[PDB]
């Protein structure tokens, strides 16, 4: 196995603590933690080698780490702040002193002031226009994801039960539904385009799927609404 | 100037 | 692999009685690097002796220079004592000013 | 003149007594210019020549971090080789490493080196084509297969043919008043009765730089090997070198013999006679 | 110590793009180019330990005199759109990353057919789809709030050998209409507005 990390996504409030876990490449004895933020880019935190702390970047006192006898590592962050929101990357290498560092897929951490404003998305699919089919012999479906917060979402298209990548474009960044307000919710659009004849076959099924990452089931929920848990929200259309 | 790149035996 | 030290004892500059100088003991060709080298004045060990940084030749054997400031006199004897795992007894080599 | 830069690293384990002793020294030609000693108080790369002291703090900070990483890699190497040779965890062992580059009189790359020894035996060495390895036994073959698969030679060659000669040329210029100097031998001949019918002639060369020198004896114009002796070139301790060559001759025949000293500092080879 | 050009470098498909990154410490001697797709992990593209390195359509070159590193990408593909990270090794054990260079490879739209279409909800709502325009068309956001317009997005029907630009606009206002949605963008004069 390569470098693996859990969890993939963490949404928490200021003042909490979290633990990030990393299993290095099989055969690797060094494990490194990196932090990627919008304001300072990718920054090296700390390196362990065979259970021992070996090199230290500009890691804060309230951050602490460990490599265990089985060589997996844990990064603990306490008294969390907004500023600790970042991508946290584990990396491993065979040797103690190496530039050949292989990066894990990252854990995304978002620290919010409170969880009052976490929201799952609403997902809706829009069928092609007759105007476009008659003009281009092509058919474009548009999927909208609206009103979610924070922006830990993954959109995917599924035709006849199989995930597709040809003929799809998803926006790279969510837009703010209210740019003037911080904590505004987000919207995200995707298109899937097929030939007019493929859309016209009523045996074809199209589904837009949005995996949303939110609160865990073991998170406190004081608000007056359903709890915005990690969930999938989908919308479907059949061919015509 | 020392070589920076290191490789273990 | 082990190898026995070669030993040379000599002054930095031509020995002139009454003129300050440097007494050198140069050990080379030895392996492993663990070695005892002392400068002697009339058989007694000299306390303030320096030595160069451990280095080695192309065949991996080590060499070191031991040295101390001194003023040679007609009457004073000087020597170099060397001990090393390859030597069954310590080697003492006297300084021979007119070599 | 051609020139060289060499770094020499010795790591000696001492199980139970802390981390291995690590000594690193750097040379241009026969002039030491840096050292590091894991047991010294400074815990820094230290200057050993006047011309290297002009480098600023960035240089010294960076060489310190590199040399300390060197020490930690060679500490891991001691552990690794102990396993390769199935050796007891208790004994003291020695890893040595050398690397560097030669340049010609045009200061362009001549050759590079990168090689290791374990307990005084050759372990692994980069070959002269800078693309292949000489492994001295079966543990070193393990290293060699690993380094071949990681294309280590390619990265070493980038240093040896590039960085190493670029910084060598920097030192040759910044240190020209001492690195590009030649100190000619001061010479004289001594004589000693050695038996009731023999005498030793000793031909002396003192105070020369660089260390390369040739001392020869002739009898009636013919080079003489019989009954001659060459002492190892030795440091005076002031940056110059010393050497002598002696020959045993029939007493009464001292004057048929001549000593011949060649050295870059000499416009013409010298000839000395008793 | 690593400074690179942020971009975005807009490269016509199939063209050549090159950018620099500079390093401050002249003793630095190990550099790399890494590739990172949005929100994913940095991946080694090519190392550069000497004066330079050429790996396929990519070519990197360390000007040790100039103290900068270059990357060059020949015959740019849409799959090359990514962030390219300039990376320096120090001391043998530490990687320092630059802020990255974003490159966007623009598709060569052979037969532009700029049009604005009305799409309707599959389960009941509508959305405006500006599509099939040349890659030189800039789509702006609207001044009005409650009017959402996305960026231009390149999709690629591989099996149809067809690529197309599109942007989406939507609002909940009664006075919102596809004929007026992109009025804050310079759109082609021959854009098709089907009634």
């Amino acid at each position: 196995s390569g470098v693996t990390q859990t969890p993939k996504h963490l949404i928490t409030a200021t003042g909490q603590r979290v633990t990030l876990r990393c299993s290095p490449r099989s055969g690797d004895l060094s494990v490194y933690w990196y932090q990627q933020s919008l304001d300072q880019g990718l920054q090296f935190l700390i390196q362990y080698y065979n259970g021992e702390e070996r090199a230290k970047g500009n890691i804060l006192e309230r951050f602490s780490a460990q490599q265990f006898p089985d060589l997996h590592s844990e990064l603990n962050l306490s008294s969390l702040e907004l500023g600790d929101s970042a991508l946290y990357f584990c990396a491993s290498s065979v040797e103690l002193n190496s530039y050949e560092q292989y990066f894990g897929p990252g854990t995304r951490l978002t620290v919010l002031e409170d969880l009052k404003n976490v929201f799952p998305p609403e997902v809706a699919v829009f069928e092609p226009s007759e105007a476009e089919i008659s003009h281009t012999q092509k058919a474009t479906l548009v999927c909208l994801a609206t009103g979610f917060y924070p922006d830990h979402v993954e959109l995917s298209w599924w035709v006849n039960g199989k995930e597709v990548h040809s003929g799809v474009c998803t926006d790279p960044q969510p837009l703010k539904e209210q740019p003037a307000l911080n904590d505004s919710r987000y919207a995200l659009s995707s298109r899937l385009r097929v030939s007019a004849t493929f859309w016209q076959n009523p045996r074809n099924h199209f589904r837009c799927q949005v995996q949303f990452y939110g609160l865990s089931e073991n998170d406190e929920w004081t608000q007056d609404r359903a709890k915005p848990v990690t969930q999938i929200v989908s919308a479907e259309a059949w061919g015509r | 100037l020392l070589l920076d790149r290191l490789n273990q035996l | 692999i082990q190898r026995t030290p070669k030993i040379q004892v000599y002054s930095r500059h031509p020995a002139e009685n009454g003129k300050s100088n440097f007494l050198n003991c140069y050990v080379s060709g030895f392996h492993p690097s663990d070695i005892e080298v002392d400068l002697l004045k009339n058989g007694e060990r000299i306390e303030k002796v320096e030595h160069s940084d451990l280095s080695f030749s192309k065949d991996w054997s080590f060499y070191l220079l031991y040295y101390t400031e001194f003023t040679p006199t007609e009457k004073d004897e000087y020597a170099c004592r060397v001990n090393h795992v390859t030597l069954s007894q310590p080697k003492i080599v006297k300084w021979d000013r007119d070599m | 003149g051609s020139h060289s830069m060499r770094y020499f690293f010795t790591s000696v384990s001492r199980p139970g007594r802390g981390e291995p002793r690590f000594i690193a020294v750097g040379y241009v030609d026969d002039t030491q210019f840096v050292r590091f000693d894991s047991d010294a108080a400074s815990q820094r790369m230290e200057p050993r020549a006047p011309w290297i002291e002009q480098e600023g703090p960035e240089y010294w900070d960076g060489e310190t971090r590199k040399v300390k990483a060197h020490s930690q890699t060679h500490r891991v190497d001691l552990g690794t080789l102990r396993g390769y040779y199935n050796q007891s965890e208790a004994g003291s062992h020695t890893v040595q490493r050398m690397y560097g580059c030669d340049v010609g009189s045009d200061w362009r790359f001549l050759r590079g080196y990168h090689q290791y020894a374990y307990d005084g035996k050759d372990y692994i060495a980069l070959k002269e084509d800078l693309r292949s390895w000489t492994a001295a036994d079966m543990a070193a073959q393990t290293t060699k297969h690993k380094w071949e698969a990681a294309h280590v030679a390619e990265q070493l060659r980038a240093y040896l043919e590039g960085t190493c000669v670029e910084w060598l040329r920097r030192y040759l210029e910044n240190g020209k008043e001492t690195l590009q100097r030649t100190d000619a031998p001061k010479t004289h001949m001594t004589h000693h009765a050695v038996s009731d019918h023999e005498a030793t002639l000793r031909c002396w060369a003192l105070s020369f730089y660089p260390a390369e020198i040739t001392l020869t004896w002739q009898r009636d114009g013919e080079d003489q090997t019989q009954d001659t002796e060459l002492v190892e070139t030795r440091p005076a301790g002031d940056g110059t070198f010393q050497k002598w060559a002696a020959v045993v001759v029939p007493s009464g025949q001292e004057q048929r013999y001549t000593c011949h000293v060649q050295h870059e500092g000499l416009p013409k080879p010298l000839t000395l006679r008793w | 110590e690593v400074e690179q050009d942020p971009g975005p470098f807009n490269v016509p498909e199939g063209a050549t793009v090159a950018f620099n990154c500079t390093y401050s410490n002249s003793a630095s001697q190990s550099f790399f180019w890494y590739r990172q797709d949005c929100r994913k992990e940095p991946k080694l593209l090519m190392s550069v330990y000497s004066s330079g390195n050429e790996d396929g359509r990519f070519t990197a070159h360390v000007n040790r005199a100039s103290q900068y590193i270059s990357l060059l990408i020949r015959d740019s593909k849409l799959s090359d759109s990514a962030t390219y990270l300039c990376v320096q090794g120090a001391a043998g054990n530490k990687l320092t990353f630059g802020g990255g260079t974003r490159v966007l490879v623009k598709p060569n739209i052979q037969n532009p057919d700029p049009a604005v279409y009305q799409l309707r909800d599959s389960k009941s709502k509508s959305v405006c789809l500006f599509t099939d325009f040349d890659s030189q068309t800039n789509v702006s956001q609207s001044k009005d709030s409650d009017v959402y317009i996305t960026d231009k997005c390149v999709l690629d029907m591989r099996s149809m050998d067809f690529k197309s630009n599109s942007a989406v606009a939507w609002s909940n206002k009664s006075d919102f209409a596809c004929a007026n949605a992109f009025n804050n963008s310079i759109i082609p004069e021959d854009t098709f507005f089907p009634s």
